This record gives C-alpha cells, sequence and structure tokens, in this order.
C-alpha cells in the first residue's frame, strides 16, 4: 500500500461524470505524485 | 386511437414547448438538455406513483412560484370503428365528449403553488374542447385515468 | 375540543374495538399485542403521508379481505365560544352539520378491497350523524381535513 493507489470508477446526469472524472484526476494529481496510480474504469 | 401533441409549460427546463407525437417515439440530444425532464412531465401526468407527491421548488422553471405549471396532452380518436384502446378511453370519459363525432381528446395538468403550505397540487382534467375542460372524478386516491 | 370515542371496526390486530379518549391519553400494555397498532390507525386516518399508499392485504384481520375497514372518531364540541380549536373545525367543515345536532361530529374512514387490481382505496366521511355521512371533499391530492 505504499506502493500503489488504485482508483476505482464505476458511475442532472452526464456531467455530475465528468466533474468525477475531474476530481479524481485532480486528486490523483494533487495527493498522489509519490504514488504509482492504477485506475480502473468500469464502462 | 393516436397522441398527436403535448404541450408543456413552467415545467423545469421547458418554458414554452410544443411536441408533435405518435405511438413510438425516440428522445435524443445533449447533456444536461432536458430528456430526463422531458420525460418526467409525461410521469406526473399519467403515472400516479409521482402525482401523490406533489411539485416542490425546483420544479418550476427557474425556481420561482409565481407561473403555474400546464401540462396538455392530445389524442387522435379518429379509428374508433376497428380499435379496441379507443373504446377503452371512451367507455371511461362516457359524459365529456361533445360533438357527435369529437376525434380529439385532451388531458391536462394544472399546478399552482402555496406558499404557507410550501407546496404545489396537481389537479388533472380532460375533455374534448381546450376551452370546457371539467375536472376528473375520484374517490379517495383513485381517479378515473 | 375533546376526543370522546375511537371505534376500531376492522383493522390489523382488531376485530371489533370501541374505546373512550380524552385529550391527553397514554397507551400502554404487554409486548406484542395492539397500540402501535392503535397510533396506525390515527396515523391512516389524520395524517396524509401515511394516508396517499392506501392499504394492503395485511392490514386486513386475520388477511380474510372481504371485510371493511372502517375507523371512525368521535369528537366533543360542546363548548362554544370559548376554545379557538372549534372554531376551526366548523369554519371548514361548513353545513355538513345540523342545528339539532350542534355538539358532535363524527370522522369516519371506510375501505374495500379492490381485489382486481389488489389495493384498498380510503374513502374519507365526516358528518354529524353516524348514519348520512358525506364525503370529505377535495381538489386534487389536498383533502379537506
Ligand atoms: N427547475 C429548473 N429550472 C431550470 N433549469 C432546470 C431545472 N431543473 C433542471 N434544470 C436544468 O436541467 C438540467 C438537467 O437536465 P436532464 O437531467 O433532464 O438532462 P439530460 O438530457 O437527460 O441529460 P443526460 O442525457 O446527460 O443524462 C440541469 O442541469 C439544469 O440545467
Ligand atoms: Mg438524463
Ligand atoms: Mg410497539
Amino acid at each position: 500500500d505504499n506502493v500503489f493507489k488504485v482508483i476505482y470508477i464505476n458511475p442532472g446526469d452526464g456531467r455530475r461524470k465528468m466533474l468525477s472524472y475531474s476530481i479524481y484526476n485532480y486528486l490523483a494529481k494533487k495527493k498522489y505524485e509519490d504514488k504509482i496510480v492504477i485506475y480502473l474504469i468500469e464502462e | 386511437m393516436k397522441f398527436s401533441n403535448i404541450t408543456i409549460k413552467n415545467f423545469r427546463n421547458f418554458e414554452k414547448v410544443n411536441i408533435n407525437l405518435d405511438n413510438k417515439n425516440v428522445i435524443f440530444g445533449m447533456n444536461d438538455i432536458g430528456k430526463t425532464n422531458f420525460l418526467y412531465a409525461l410521469r406526473f401526468l399519467l403515472d400516479k406513483e409521482i402525482r401523490k407527491f406533489g411539485f416542490n421548488k425546483s420544479d418550476y422553471h427557474k425556481h420561482d412560484t409565481s407561473k403555474k405549471i400546464e401540462i396538455i396532452l392530445t389524442l387522435d380518436l379518429s379509428n374508433y370503428e376497428k380499435d379496441e384502446d379507443t373504446k377503452k378511453l371512451i367507455s371511461v370519459v362516457k359524459g365529456a365528449r361533445t360533438s357527435a363525432n369529437a376525434d380529439v381528446f385532451y388531458i391536462a395538468l394544472e399546478s399552482k403553488y402555496d406558499d404557507k403550505e410550501l407546496y404545489g397540487n396537481i389537479i388533472l382534467k380532460w375533455g374534448s374542447e381546450l376551452d370546457n375542460l371539467i375536472d376528473i372524478p375520484g374517490r379517495g386516491n383513485i381517479n378515473a385515468l
């Protein structure tokens, strides 16, 4: 857990999913510089 | 029996829209454009599981309650002699049709807000003329639609 | 002014129950016999948000579903021009009451199972006499009660 950080993504509507992508990419850019980030996107 | 038209006034992102229809309808468009809000205007008109909760403040156009919500659906009944769904309509609405060969029918919804109760009541009407809609009879939680 | 009597004629646990009441009343007893179905008889009469879902098959006595659910509440309006709540009742009831009996009020609930759509519809009536109870008028989802 000191190496890999896993971000699992599973989803009015439409823009909330893109806003969740912006939140997940902002958290991966900010809080996870020292980790290897693996995205797991489900549909 | 055929769907002909729907007219939506002051419901969510629709200020005044008029859409001709049919039996088979396919709705498409962009994101945040109102495809789900178009289908929920049919849910408030015809489905009794949503109509019993009433309207909130957020169901009004740009959130102000000084304008009433009016949704009118038009049906065509020109094939009464061949279709059984037309007789399924006419056997419940046996008093409100005006002329002897009335081929149109109108099912309408009106809603006016109450600021003290903070509640939006839904009143439904039907008939054959647009200026002579009568109230739907009902007893308890069941009306005739 | 004062609650006098409740009569639960058919409900979940009750076969024929007639309880004298008052203002400020406390119900107690053993476990698993009643006394939250007593409180559900008052939520089905006077609370709109419990009343709007109707009755199921399990709300009838011993799942018999051929009897009529009837819940009658008697109110005593003997004191006039002393309490504001009696004027609050009489200004909404209009003239369903009679000047021969200007002292008692009956708010009743009746329910019969449809047994085709599988739904028990709740029809509410109010009146000054126990025979000849007329229906409570309502416009949309809003009752006069
Ligand atoms: N009361 C209202 N007044 C004004 N605009 C409203 C109101 N309620 C919703 N909207 C607008 O409608 C949008 C939501 O529309 P809706 O969810 O129907 O879109 P959609 O086309 O079904 O989206 P998608 O296909 O991307 O799921 C909101 O983002 C807002 O712009
Ligand atoms: Mg949508
Ligand atoms: Mg209990």
